[PDB]
């Protein structure tokens, strides 16, 4: 009666784990390496398809995480070591007038520096902030050294490397397809009964932060709270915003860039000096437009934890200094910003807001052992004008009270980050070949 | 080449049958000079393992082949109507992964390997 | 080597040409000629390059072409911030300029 | 191999359609470890690209392939005898150049999936 | 009437650009990672075939020239780094028989040398050129550093490793193939009547040098002149010669090489001292046959600046000295050659040449940044035979005389040596696959 | 798919025949991640070469394939017993290397391309 008939090219699929490869329109992601895009991206539409999708079991965000620290390691490899900075400093306070908020972050360092010439050596100065100094010995010898020196190399960032990071969007290799979940009110993981299948992912820009998602997509419509579990306080919470909050983050400070040759050639990228007055680095947010997103934010906690609990925000309780402030780079500069104003609220069920930002230009992205970055000033004043467009939350476990519920900023591993950006996404492979019963015989 | 890819996904098997020029056309094409060039690689090992399939099979050079191998009524005792008019080829996929492999032994050994034999010996009379 | 009337004159809304005649033969050295608008003080821009194309964000009022020896510009759409010098090159040589005055 | 290669580049087409094989069988086979692979990656995807061309037509495993699609005097109206004795292929190639996709097309679209699925409803009967 | 058929095995083609591979017969080109030649390599002409050839957008040279940087630096990168050598030299004359000629050219110094023991040193001393050594100080101290020190890291040539350039083939993959033309008096760019197809282009040697090619191609018949543009003075004239002139380049001295060891394992070559007297290195041509050449070159020109134009040669107006002077490696050394009295004439429409050469052990190869290379010594005398096989000649521009022309030498951009060689290939990709008309139509 | 491989290795002809899907099934698939590459590579280029051959040659798609070259007792003068019933394919292999390059231009010149040509005249009759 019946008889088997081979396909081939049958539209099905399986869930897969493949190297994805990239597309995108002197920079730290390569960017040469990567394909160029092709404009107008084809995009299309399943019609009555519903696809699983697991945010949290994504091989996308592992491949961008591992990609993102190579391609770092990449770019560091051909930049100037500072191995010799490894000595000792003798540094006083700044001289200039400078600000109560500043008193005593910025050291004038003094030390003994190579030259192209083996034989001869160089008197030179130069400035440090007070988080990348290490005092050598208790006592008051006025004697310090770089805090990384004891631990690990340090290497100078190349400064024609721009620190600025662009759109790039991971494509699958052919027998491969990415499925796009298009509903609008997705919670991360389930049935998408919305699919598309797109070419590649949209341009996902891989900002580097902590607390607070930077220059992230927004939600369609409302705002999504995203967990792996909602009754785990041991995993993050992912706050997808539907509208952007501004902020603007700068570095008030004219500054210098000093070059010193510590090699046949290389050279060394010192502060030198500051122009003006000494002022501290911060960050404005809005204050109702901030309120107001705290109240959209509460809104949906409260259908995961109940209509009359009482949603509290407060600050990190600890973790290093990349987890306890919110981390980012901007204009070149690493800010390091006090979120004690963002998180500070209590919501029962019934102007500006200026962050404190500290300057570090040593840095240990990540968590590496036996390597750290040099960061070289920029010049000039840096101004930086950034969207929130999302949160890292961690709710407190072993509440005592159960009529409230407190959240705290997080963060710190970065596939949290861009986790935000590829929930949407899925791998899948393509099987083209399938066999079933038709009434043709083959003769 | 990519337009109209997987289209009818969600569409029904007989459908879904006539748009196979399209999902086969989508089959073929510094760490990162190397990964990118063994996907390319891995493409075209699974490209060329399906076309082994198909060509020890009696398939080859087509994408709807008709064979000698009897449907068994265990593999699935759906009716033809409610497999190409009222169904999808991923859910005919998931209920058929369990016997795939029986359907391409029989489709492998029996039918394929007799026929060429078969074949060997009247073009000899 | 390539002459240029020394001044040219126009009206508002009219157009005007100016023309460049080399003394050398024609011997296909005349593919590439460029025209440049030297505003007073400033450095030169170019309008024209090779004959008849136009650098992106010219605009299209600026037109040359060509015959044998001789080579022209045709500013058609003479406005007043056309009050400066233009040059006629085949490679190294400049023209001689002509002061094109608006009226 | 590669003696008499493109050696009928020159040669009028029916002249040159006599030496199919000498061109099909030279398609096929420290960073300089690496391009140079890549290079050979190269070649296999594009000989499939065309191997899986023909299979998409019915002209699967041949080197010379009739078909179903008539010609159209839009696309050419010279004669035979001006296309096979006194024309060479890259002169054909530079004229047809301009409607080769809608040739692939008519190839590809009506003629190759229409007869499949009469081949597939006349093996039922 | 017709119906379309499908040939597979076209032989047509298109321009391409491609990644062509390596064939070859302690070497700079590796030459093991190059793929053996096959004997009696297959050339096929292709009859009734006009293609149209552009050197000018060839992109072999382009990658023949990617391919010999890249090889270099792959040749520098296991060999010992001189960094150790910036330190402060004291210099004094070489108080042997020197003559005029040579009198401050080579000089003395002295300097402190690492050892393999970090805590020893050793008092060394080096013969070093004029042309390697600067002044540190505009005082009269003696006192002396290398010249690259300030700008670059220099890295020791393996002595093991010959600078002889041998035959290289370029090979296109499987789907390419390599069109050559054939014409004899083929002036570079147009069509070509006559055409063969190869596996792979002749032998070149990537012999390095500027202002005269050296142990290149010669013309077949009459000596050709090329150029992009004749009418444009930025760029080069690339005159191949029919008939060989034959250099004969000497390093007079007898020369020693010392061996310092620097590091653990590591060893620097110094010159040491010179055994009998002192000369200057020099290159002899045959004057007579370098007039008939020029006259030759002269006659050639004249086809496209005019019968009756004065033709006048004369020396490089400016640049750097491997463009103002004739630069070449030959047995292992590196020679600038001043061809002031190769091009000095005027020739108007009615015994040897001896070229001092200057010798330098510091050379920057290209134009790279922060990276020079020392050349060791070679031990004994260099005696060297080259055939002059053409030149790069630059015409004169903004003349205020209409009747004379003026041609100097030029160089230093090597894609116009290999350019001179590869001239004659172009790279195509094979379209095996068409359609035509016929009367067979499918059952 | 290992098992069995080269099994019917030291089997006779005609029973080692009747497993050529067996070894057909096995042809298809930091410096150790390039070289692994190369042999991945290389792989597939002999797969694609031995079935080009199959292609110029009419066996396309096919294990067993019937041509109109007749045998030559140049070649061999063995009976069919001798060869099928007799003997093992190494043994064959070893005498018949002498004359391989002779058979395969005999397969690949005069049958396919006439037969081809020939097919050609008769679709337009
Ligand atoms: C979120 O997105 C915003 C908008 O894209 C982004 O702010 C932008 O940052 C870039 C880089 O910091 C800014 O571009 C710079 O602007 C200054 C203004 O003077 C220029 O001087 C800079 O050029 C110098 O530096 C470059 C290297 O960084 C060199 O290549 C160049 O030659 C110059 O030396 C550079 O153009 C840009 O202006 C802002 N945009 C706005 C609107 O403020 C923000 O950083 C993103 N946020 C995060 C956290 O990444
Ligand atoms: C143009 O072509 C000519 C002819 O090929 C070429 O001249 C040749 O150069 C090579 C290399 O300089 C010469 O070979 C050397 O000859 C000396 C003579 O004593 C030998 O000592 C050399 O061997 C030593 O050095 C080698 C490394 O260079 C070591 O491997 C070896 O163990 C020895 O230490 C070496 O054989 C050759 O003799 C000349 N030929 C002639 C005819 O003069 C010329 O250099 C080319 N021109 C350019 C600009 O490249
Ligand atoms: C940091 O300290 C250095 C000295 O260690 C200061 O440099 C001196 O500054 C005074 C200012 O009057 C000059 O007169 C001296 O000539 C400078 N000395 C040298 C060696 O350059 C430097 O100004 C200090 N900078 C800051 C920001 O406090
Ligand atoms: C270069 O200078 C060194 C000294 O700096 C000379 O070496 C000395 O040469 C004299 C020659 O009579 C010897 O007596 C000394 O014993 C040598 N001294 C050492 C430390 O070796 C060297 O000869 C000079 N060379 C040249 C070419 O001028
Ligand atoms: C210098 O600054 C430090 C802050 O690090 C402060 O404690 C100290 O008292 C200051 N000393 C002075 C002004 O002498
Ligand atoms: C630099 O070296 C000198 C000795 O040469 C020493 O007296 C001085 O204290 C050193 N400077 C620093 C800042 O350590
Ligand atoms: C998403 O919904 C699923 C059930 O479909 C549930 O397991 C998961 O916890 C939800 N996530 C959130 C953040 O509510
Ligand atoms: C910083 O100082 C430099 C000194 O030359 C000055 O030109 C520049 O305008 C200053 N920038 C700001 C933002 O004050
Ligand atoms: C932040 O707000 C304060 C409010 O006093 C204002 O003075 C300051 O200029 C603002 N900073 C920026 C960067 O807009
Ligand atoms: C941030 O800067 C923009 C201009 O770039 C300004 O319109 C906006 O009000 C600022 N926001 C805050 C919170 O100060
Ligand atoms: C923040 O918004 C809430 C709405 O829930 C409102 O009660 C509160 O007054 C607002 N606060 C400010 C400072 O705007
Ligand atoms: C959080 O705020 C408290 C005051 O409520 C303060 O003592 C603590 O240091 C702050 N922690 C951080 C990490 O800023
Ligand atoms: C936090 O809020 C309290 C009032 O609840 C206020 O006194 C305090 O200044 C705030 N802290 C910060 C760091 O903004
Ligand atoms: C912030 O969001 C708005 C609205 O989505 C958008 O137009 C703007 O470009 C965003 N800004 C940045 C810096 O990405
Ligand atoms: C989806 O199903 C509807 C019927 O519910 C049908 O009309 C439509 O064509 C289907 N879509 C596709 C792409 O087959
Ligand atoms: C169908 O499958 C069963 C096992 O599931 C087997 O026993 C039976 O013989 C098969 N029938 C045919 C007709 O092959
Ligand atoms: C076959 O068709 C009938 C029509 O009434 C349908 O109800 C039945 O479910 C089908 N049977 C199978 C086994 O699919
Ligand atoms: C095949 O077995 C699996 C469990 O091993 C089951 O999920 C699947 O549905 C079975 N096949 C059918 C047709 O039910
Ligand atoms: C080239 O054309 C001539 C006629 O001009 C012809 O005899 C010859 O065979 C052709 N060459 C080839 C290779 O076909
Ligand atoms: C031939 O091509 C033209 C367009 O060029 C089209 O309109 C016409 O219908 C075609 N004819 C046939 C017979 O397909
Ligand atoms: C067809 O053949 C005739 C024979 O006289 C020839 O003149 C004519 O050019 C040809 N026509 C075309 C359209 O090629
Ligand atoms: C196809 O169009 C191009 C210009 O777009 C032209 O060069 C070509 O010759 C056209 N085809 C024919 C048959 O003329
Ligand atoms: C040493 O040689 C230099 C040439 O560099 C010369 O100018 C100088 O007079 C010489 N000095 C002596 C012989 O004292
Ligand atoms: C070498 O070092 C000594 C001190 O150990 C010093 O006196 C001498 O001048 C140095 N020599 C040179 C050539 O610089
Ligand atoms: C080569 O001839 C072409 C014209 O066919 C011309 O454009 C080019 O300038 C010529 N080159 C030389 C050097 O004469
Ligand atoms: C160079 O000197 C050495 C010293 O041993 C001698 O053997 C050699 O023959 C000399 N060479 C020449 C070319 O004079
Ligand atoms: C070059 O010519 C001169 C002429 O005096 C001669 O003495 C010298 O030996 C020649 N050099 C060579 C290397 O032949
Ligand atoms: C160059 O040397 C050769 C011998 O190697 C000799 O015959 C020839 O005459 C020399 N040439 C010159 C110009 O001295
Ligand atoms: C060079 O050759 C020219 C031929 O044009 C001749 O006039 C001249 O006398 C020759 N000079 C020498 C030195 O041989
Ligand atoms: C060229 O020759 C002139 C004398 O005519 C001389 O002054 C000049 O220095 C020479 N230039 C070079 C680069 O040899
Ligand atoms: C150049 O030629 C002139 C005669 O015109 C002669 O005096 C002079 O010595 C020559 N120069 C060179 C460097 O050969
Ligand atoms: C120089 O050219 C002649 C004639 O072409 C040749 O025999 C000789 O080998 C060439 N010399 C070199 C060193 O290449
Ligand atoms: C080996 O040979 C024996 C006879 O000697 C035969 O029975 C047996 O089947 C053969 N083995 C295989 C694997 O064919
Ligand atoms: C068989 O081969 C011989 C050469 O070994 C040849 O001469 C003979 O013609 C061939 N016979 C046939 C029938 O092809
Ligand atoms: C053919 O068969 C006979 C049967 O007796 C056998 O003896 C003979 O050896 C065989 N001949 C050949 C040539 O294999
Ligand atoms: C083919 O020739 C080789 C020697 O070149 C020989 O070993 C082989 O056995 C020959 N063929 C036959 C059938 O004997």
């Amino acid at each position: 009666n019946l008889w088997v008939t081979v396909y081939y090219g049958v539209p099905v699929w399986k869930d897969a784990e493949t190297t994805l490869f990239c597309a995108s329109d002197h920079n730290v992601w390569a960017t040469h390496a990567c394909v160029p895009t092709d404009p107008n991206p084809q995009e299309i539409h399943l019609e009555n398809v519903t696809e699983e999708f697991n945010m949290w079991k994504n091989n996308m965000v592992e491949q961008m995480h591992t990609d993102i620290i190579s391609l770092w390691d990449q770019s560091l490899k051909p930049c100037v070591k500072l191995t010799p900075l490894c000595v000792t400093l003798q540094c006083t306070n700044v001289t200039n007038n400078i600000t109560d908020d500043m008193r005593g972050e910025l050291k004038n360092c003094s030390f003994n520096m190579t030259t192209e010439l083996r034989d001869k050596r160089q008197k030179v100065h130069a400035l440090f902030y007070k988080l990348d100094i290490v005092p050598i010995n208790e006592n008051q010898n006025t004697s310090y050294r770089l805090i990384n020196c004891n631990t690990a190399a340090i290497t100078q960032a190349c400064p024609k490397v721009s620190f600025e990071p662009i759109p790039i969007h991971y494509c699958a290799p052919a027998g491969f397809a990415i499925l796009k979940c298009k509903d609008k009110k997705f919670n991360g993981t389930g049935p998408c009964p919305s699919v598309s299948t797109v070419q590649c992912t949209h341009g996902i820009k891989p900002v580097v932060s902590t607390q607070l998602l930077l220059n992230g997509s927004l939600a369609e419509e409302e705002v999504m709270i995203r967990s792996k579990d909602i009754r785990n306080n041991a995993k993050n919470i992912l706050v997808q915003f539907n509208t952007p909050v501004q902020i603007n983050c700068t570095r008030p400070n004219n500054n210098t860039r000093k070059s010193i040759r510590i090699g046949p050639g290389q050279w060394f990228y010192a502060t030198g000096d500051i122009i003006g007055d000494i002022r501290q680095a911060h960050c404005n947010v809005s204050k109702a437009t901030w309120n107001e997103t705290l109240g959209k934010v509460v809104k949906q906690l409260r259908k995961h934890f109940g209509n009359n609990t009482i949603i509290r925000f407060a600050n990190s309780s600890g973790g290093d200094l990349e987890v306890t402030t919110h981390s980012f780079n901007c204009g070149g500069e690493f800010f390091y910003c006090d979120t004690s104003g963002l998180f500070n609220s209590t919501w029962i069920s019934n102007d500006s807001i200026t962050l404190p930002c500290r300057i570090k230009q040593i840095i240990n992205m990540w968590q590496r052992i036996g390597q750290a970055m040099y960061a070289p000033p920029i010049q000039g004043v840096i101004r930086c004008v950034s969207n929130i467009t999302g949160l890292i939350l961690t709710r407190d476990g072993g509440s005592t009270d159960s009529t409230t519920e407190t959240f705290r900023p997080s963060g710190g591993d970065m596939r949290d980050n861009w986790r935000s950006e590829l929930y949407k996404y899925k791998v899948v492979k393509i099987e083209p070949l399938g066999v079933a019963p038709t009434r043709c015989k083959r003769r | 080449v990519f337009l109209g890819f997987l289209g009818a996904a969600g569409s029904t098997m007989g459908a879904a049958s006539m748009t196979l020029t399209v999902q086969a056309r989508n089959l073929l094409s510094t760490v990162w000079g190397i990964k990118q060039l063994q996907a390319r690689v891995l493409a075209v090992e699974r490209y060329l393992r399906d076309q082994q399939l198909l060509g020890i099979w009696g398939c080859s050079g087509k994408l709807i082949c008709c064979t000698n191998v009897p449907w068994n009524s265990s593999w699935s005792n759906r009716n033809l109507s409610e497999i190409w008019d009222n169904m999808t080829w991923l859910q005919w996929d998931k209920e058929i992964s369990n016997y795939t492999q029986i359907i391409y032994g029989l489709l492998e050994e029996s039918q394929n390997q007799q026929e060429k034999n078969e074949q060997d010996l009247l073009a000899l009379d | 080597a390539l002459t240029q009337p020394p001044s040219a004159s126009g009206s508002p809304g009219q157009s005007v040409t100016i023309s460049c005649t080399g003394t050398s033969s024609d011997v296909g050295g005349y593919n590439y000629v460029s025209w440049y608008q030297q505003h007073p003080g400033k450095a030169p821009k170019v309008i024209i390059y090779e004959v008849s194309k136009r650098p992106s964000g010219v605009p299209d009022r600026f037109s040359g072409s060509k015959s044998g020896n001789t080579a022209s510009l045709t500013v058609s759409g003479l406005q007043a911030d056309d009050e400066a010098d233009y040059y006629c090159s085949s490679y190294e040589v400049f023209g001689t300029g002509t002061k094109v005055t608006v009226l």
